[PDB]
C-alpha cells in the first residue's frame, strides 16, 4: 500500500474503514561537525531544492 | 471586543485563538471541529426501474377476421395474422383453415417493485458546508452547531460567533450525478428521449406517479408456430439490471481528500481543504481584571527533551517567578508550534507539552504578558507509521536556529574586499595622470 | 434528416426556417412561442411575522418576598419590585405597610394569527426555462412544451426536437429575493441575527413547525405604579407591521424585460431575454417526393406596395406558367423581410404578404427550387403609435439598389485620374533626366 504524507483509509472486508498515515521518517543524522547533512534535507521533499543549493 | 481569525479545516487539529487586549488579563480560547457536512442542492429529472412485459391473453377466431384499436398507452403494440389454425387441449379449433386468424397485443407498464428500488438522476450543484464544532473560553466548555454561509451566526454563553463565508467553493462531485439505495455514481445518462434500448435510462418518468412514460425498448411481435396457443415478442431485456451489474465505481471508494459520502440527505463529510475564517464578538464577561490578575516577574524557560513526532511529543518545562499566584495563560507566538492546554495552574514551575514538524523551532513563549525565547534542537522518532493525523498544522520546514543556517553564515567572502582592492589599485594607477 | 436552426426568444413572431433537401420539393417550418418561464431554482433562509405579547397575570404578596425561577421559553425575562399599595374594587389589599412585593414577567410567541399570513426569506440560485412552442408546418400543427436546456428533446409525429442550450442564463433575480402574500422584494435581509430590532425580520424561525423562533424585540419591563393594579411593559412597535409600509417598490415594476412575475411558485415568465438555438432530426416521412409536387418555370414576380408598418406593410403579387397542378412552399433567402403564409395553392396567380424594415426590401424569393429577384421602393407611413408588437424584427437599415447611396456612387469620382496622369505627364521632362 503507497503511504505518503497524506495518509491512506483501506476497507477490507466488513469492518470499518481504518487509516494510516506517515509522520517524517527519513534518517541521516541531521547534525555532525563533519555534517554530511544536505542529505536529510534531502530526505524531505527529495529531488526539489537541492538544485538550489 | 472584536477580533477575526482563520482555522484550518479539518478533525482534529486544536486551534488557538491569543487576542492581545491590552488593560486586562489576556486570553487565548480554544475551538476544535467534530462535522463537516457538504449538502449540495439536488434537482431531479427521471427515475428508472426494471418493467414488466404485460400480455393479455390473445383474441382468436377462425371464420372472419377482426382489427385493433391502438388506445393511449405505453408502446400499443399489436398485428393480426392470416393462417393460424392451432390444436388445443382436445381436437382442435375452428375449421376455417384458410380463415383462421389471431391478433394479439402486449405492452409495457412499471413492475410491481418499481415502487421501492430506482435511480434518481439527480442535476445537483452550489453546495453548502455546516459545521458542529466546540469553543472553549475561560468559564466555557460548550459545543456549538453553526453553518458556514456568511449569514447564520447567533450565539454561546452570551457572546456572539459568526462562521464563513468559505475560502474556496469547491466541490467533491460533479454536475449531473446519480444516485442508488446508499450509493453515488458520478456518470453521465440519457437525456430523457434519447433511451436507446439495452443501456441505462431504457425507459422513465418525471416521478413516480406521471401516468405517462417513454419508451423505447425494440420491442416487437412475430407469428407463432403451429398447433400450440401462445405469443411470441422479442426485445432487448431490461437494462437496469444489466448496469446494476456493471456499476464498477462508486464515489466512497474515489472520492478525493477522503471526505466520505452519506446520503438521504446526498451529503459528503470531513472534507479535509482549505480554511475558515471567523469572526467572534466576545463579551467582557469571560475577561477577568488585571488588577486581580497573577503577577510574575523574571520570566526563562528550558527544555528537558523533544521527540520529532506526530503526537505531542516535546515536554518542556518552564521556570518563572513568583510574586503573587493566580489563573494563568499560555500561547505560541508563531505558526511553527502549538501547545497542548489552554492554561497553567502556576506554582513555582510548570510543564507544558509542545508540538512541532522541523527539528529546530524558536516558539518564543506567550505568558501572561511576559514573553522570552526558549529554542531547542529535536531529532526524529523511531517509528514510522502511526494511525492518528497530524497535530503539527505548521508543517514549516526551514527554521533558521543558527545551527545548521550558521555554516551559511559562515560563508561570508570577503573577497568583496580583495575586489576592492583590484579598483583601488586602479585609482593608484590612475593618479598618475 | 439532422439540421438546426437559431430562433429568437420572442411572443408571438413567426420564425420560418427553410430546408433544401435533395430527392424531395423543398420544405418549410415555422414555430413561434408563448409561455417561456424562466421558473427559477430556490432555497430557505428563515421566515418572520409579528407576535403578541404573552403576558401573565400579576403575583403580589403580604410581607413576603420572590424571585425569577427560570423557563425556558423566548424571551423570559422577570423582575421584583417593592413598595406597593394595590387597591382593588373593594379598596384596600391587605394589612402591611411598606414591605410588600410584586411579581410579573413576559415572554413572547409568534402569535397564532400569523400561521396564514407570513413572509419568507429566500437564497436563490440559477434558472431554467419552459418554452412552449406550435410548429406549424405540413402536418397538422401540433404543440409541444420543453425545458429549454435540459436537452430533454421532446417528440412530435416522428421528429425528435431538442432546444436550447439558452445563453447566460440571464435573470430579474438579485440572490436575497423575500416573498410577500403575492409579491416578490428584492432586499438585503439580516443574517438570521437581529442586531437591530425594529427592523424587517425581527422576528424569526426556521419553518412554520420550529418550537423555537428568535426574538430581539427589545423588551424591558417597568415599575408599577402609585395605588393601582397593572404591569407595565415598554417594548417596540412591531418591525413586521411597520415593514408592510415602506415597501413602495416591488419587483413587479422595476422588472427588465417585462417578466410578469407570479408566486406559487415565483416563475417570471414571457421574457424577451436573447434567443434560442434549436436541431432537429426530421423524420424523412414527411416531405413529398418531387416527382409529384409540380415543377413551375418561365416565372418572374413584381410588387405592388411597400410600407414601413408592423403589423404586414407590403404587398407582391407574382406571375408564373404552370405546367400541373400541385401546391409548393415559399420562403425568402435573407432577413430582410418574413412572409405572413407558408404555401400556396400555386395555380397561375400569387398574393404574398411581407414586412420590409426601414429601405430597400432587396429579395430572393424561393418557389420549389426556383429563385427570383425582387426590388421595391416604399412609401413610409404615417401613425404614430400601435397597440401590438412589430412582425419586421430583422432590423436592417442598409441597400444599393438604385435610389440608395445613388449619389455617393456618382460622387466617388475624379482624384485618380487626374494624379496618375499628371505623374505620367511629369515623367516627359524628368525620365529624359
Ligand atoms: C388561502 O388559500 C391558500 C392556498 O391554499 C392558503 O395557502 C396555504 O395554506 C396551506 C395550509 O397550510 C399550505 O399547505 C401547507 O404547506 C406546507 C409547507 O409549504 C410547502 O408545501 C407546499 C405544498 O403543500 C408548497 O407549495 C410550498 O412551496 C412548500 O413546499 C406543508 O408542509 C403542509 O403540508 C402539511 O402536511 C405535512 C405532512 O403531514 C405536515 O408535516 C405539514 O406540517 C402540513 O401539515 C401544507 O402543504 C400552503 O402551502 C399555503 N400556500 C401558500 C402559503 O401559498 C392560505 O393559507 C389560505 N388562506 C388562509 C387565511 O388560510
Ligand atoms: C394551425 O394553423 C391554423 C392557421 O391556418 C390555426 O388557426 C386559426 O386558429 C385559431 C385557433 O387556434 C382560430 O381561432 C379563433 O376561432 C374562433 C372561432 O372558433 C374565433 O371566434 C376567434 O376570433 C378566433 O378566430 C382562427 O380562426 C384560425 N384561423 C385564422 C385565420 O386565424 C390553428 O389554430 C393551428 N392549429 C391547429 C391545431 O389547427
Ligand atoms: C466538557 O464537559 C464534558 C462534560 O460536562 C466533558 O465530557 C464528555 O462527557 C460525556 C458524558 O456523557 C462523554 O460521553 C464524553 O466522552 C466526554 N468527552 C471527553 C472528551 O472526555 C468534556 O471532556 C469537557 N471538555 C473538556 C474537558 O475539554
Amino acid at each position: 500500500i503507497p503511504v505518503p504524507v497524506e495518509g491512506v483509509e483501506y476497507r477490507w472486508g466488513n469492518h470499518k474503514p481504518q487509516r494510516l498515515w506517515s509522520q517524517l521518517t527519513t534518517e541521516g543524522r541531521a547534525h555532525g561537525w563533519p555534517h554530511e547533512i544536505i542529505e536529510y534535507y534531502y530526505g524531505l521533499h527529495p529531488t526539489t531544492t537541492i538544485v538550489v543549493v | 471586543y472584536e477580533h477575526t481569525a482563520v482555522i484550518p479545516n479539518q478533525v482534529g487539529f486544536p486551534y488557538k485563538a491569543h487576542v492581545a487586549r491590552e488593560g486586562y488579563s489576556p486570553l487565548t480560547l480554544q475551538m476544535q471541529v467534530v462535522e463537516t457536512s457538504l449538502e449540495p442542492t439536488l434537482n431531479l429529472e427521471y427515475i428508472t426501474c426494471d418493467y414488466k412485459t404485460k400480455v393479455p391473453s390473445p383474441y382468436v377466431k377462425c371464420c372472419g377476421t377482426a382489427e385493433c384499436r391502438t388506445q393511449d398507452k405505453p408502446e400499443y403494440k399489436c398485428a393480426v395474422f392470416t393462417g393460424v389454425y392451432p390444436f388445443m387441449w382436445g381436437g382442435a379449433y375452428c375449421f376455417c383453415d384458410s380463415e383462421n386468424t389471431q391478433m394479439s397485443e402486449a405492452y409495457v407498464e412499471r413492475a410491481d417493485v418499481c415502487k421501492h428500488d430506482y435511480a434518481a438522476a439527480y442535476r445537483a450543484h452550489t453546495a453548502s458546508l455546516r459545521a458542529k464544532i466546540k469553543v472553549t473560553y475561560g468559564t466555557v466548555n460548550q459545543t456549538v452547531e453553526a453553518y458556514v454561509n456568511g449569514d447564520h451566526a447567533v450565539t454561546i454563553a452570551g457572546t456572539k460567533f459568526i462562521f464563513g463565508p468559505v475560502s474556496t467553493a469547491w466541490t467533491p462531485f460533479d454536475t449531473k450525478i446519480v444516485v442508488y439505495k446508499g450509493e453515488v455514481y458520478n456518470q453521465d445518462f440519457p437525456p430523457y428521449g434519447a433511451g436507446q434500448p439495452g443501456r441505462f435510462g431504457d425507459i422513465q418518468s418525471r416521478t413516480l406517479d406521471s401516468k405517462d412514460l417513454y419508451a423505447n425498448t425494440g420491442l416487437k411481435l412475430a407469428r407463432p408456430a403451429a398447433g400450440n396457443i401462445h405469443v411470441p415478442y422479442t426485445q432487448t431485456p431490461s437494462g437496469f439490471k444489466t448496469w446494476q451489474k456493471d456499476r464498477d465505481s462508486p464515489l466512497n471508494a474515489k472520492a478525493p481528500f477522503g471526505c466520505t459520502i452519506q446520503t438521504n440527505p446526498v451529503r459528503a463529510m470531513n472534507c479535509a481543504v482549505g480554511n475558515i475564517p471567523v469572526s467572534m464578538d466576545i463579551a467582557d464577561s469571560a475577561f477577568t481584571r488585571l488588577t486581580d490578575a497573577p503577577i510574575i516577574s523574571e520570566l526563562l524557560c528550558t527544555v528537558s527533551t523533544c521527540t520529532h513526532s506526530s503526537d505531542f511529543g516535546g515536554v518542556a518545562v518552564l521556570s518563572y517567578k513568583v510574586e503573587k499566584a493566580g489563573r494563568c495563560d499560555v500561547h505560541s507566538h508563531s505558526n511553527v508550534a502549538v501547545l497542548q492546554e489552554v492554561s497553567i495552574e502556576a506554582e513555582g514551575r510548570s510543564v507544558i507539552h509542545f508540538s512541532t514538524a522541523s527539528a529546530a523551532p524558536s516558539f518564543i513563549v506567550s505568558v501572561c504578558s511576559s514573553r522570552a525565547t526558549c529554542t531547542a534542537k529535536c531529532e526524529p522518532p523511531k517509528d514510522h507509521v502511526v494511525t492518528y493525523p497530524a497535530n503539527h498544522n505548521g508543517i514549516t520546514l526551514p527554521d533558521l536556529s543558527s545551527t545548521a543556517m550558521t555554516w551559511a553564515q559562515h560563508l561570508a567572502g570577503g573577497v568583496g574586499l580583495l575586489i576592492a582592492l583590484a579598483v583601488l589599485i586602479l585609482v593608484i594607477v590612475t593618479c598618475i595622470t
